[PDB]
């Protein structure tokens, strides 16, 4: 039981980060639509 | 020579564009009154032979 | 109002064909023109 609730302790502190990813993920489309529209050449590196 | 042009040859993406619309419509049907309405004109002109009009897309996703 | 001409043509379709085929070369040139004067604008897409 030990394994199990570590994992369900570690999963409790994603829940956390979860809200802040999430509006990071939002941030982030808006920057990357700003930088479409800003007409920026992006890398051959870049992830989508 | 070259490199300054093979470099240019990379741009990065491609908006869709080219695209066409053919229709029939009887004479005197309202195909130009609703063919000019989607771009919002109230009227363009009824005449004989192949007519030509456009049609305003934009997208704000793209800008 | 008088709308037939053009079943009247006596030299057939040819002559509007004609027209719209003048119309057709004179916008294809212009815009195989453009394109390639147009060509210059992706210098600026790319970076120093």
């Amino acid at each position: 039981t030990s394994d199990a609730v570590t994992f369900i302790t570690y999963v409790q502190s994603l829940k956390r980060k979860i809200k802040q990813f999430e509006k990071q993920v939002e941030l982030y489309r808006n920057g990357q639509r700003l930088l479409e529209k800003q007409r920026f050449q992006f890398p051959p590196s870049w992830l989508y | 020579s070259s490199i300054l042009s093979e470099v240019s040859t990379r741009a990065r993406s491609k908006l869709p564009s080219g695209k066409n619309i053919l229709v029939f419509g009887e004479d005197g049907s309202g195909k130009t009154t609703l063919m000019t309405k989607l771009q919002g004109a109230e009227h363009g002109k009824k005449g004989r032979g192949l007519e030509y009009l456009y049609l305003s897309v934009h997208d704000e996703d793209r800008d | 109002f008088y709308r037939n001409a053009l079943t009247r043509m006596p030299d057939g379709p040819v002559a509007l064909e004609e027209s719209y085929s003048a119309v057709m070369g004179i916008v294809s040139e212009v815009e195989q023109y453009v394109k390639v004067w147009l060509q210059y604008q992706c210098l600026w897409d790319m970076q120093a």
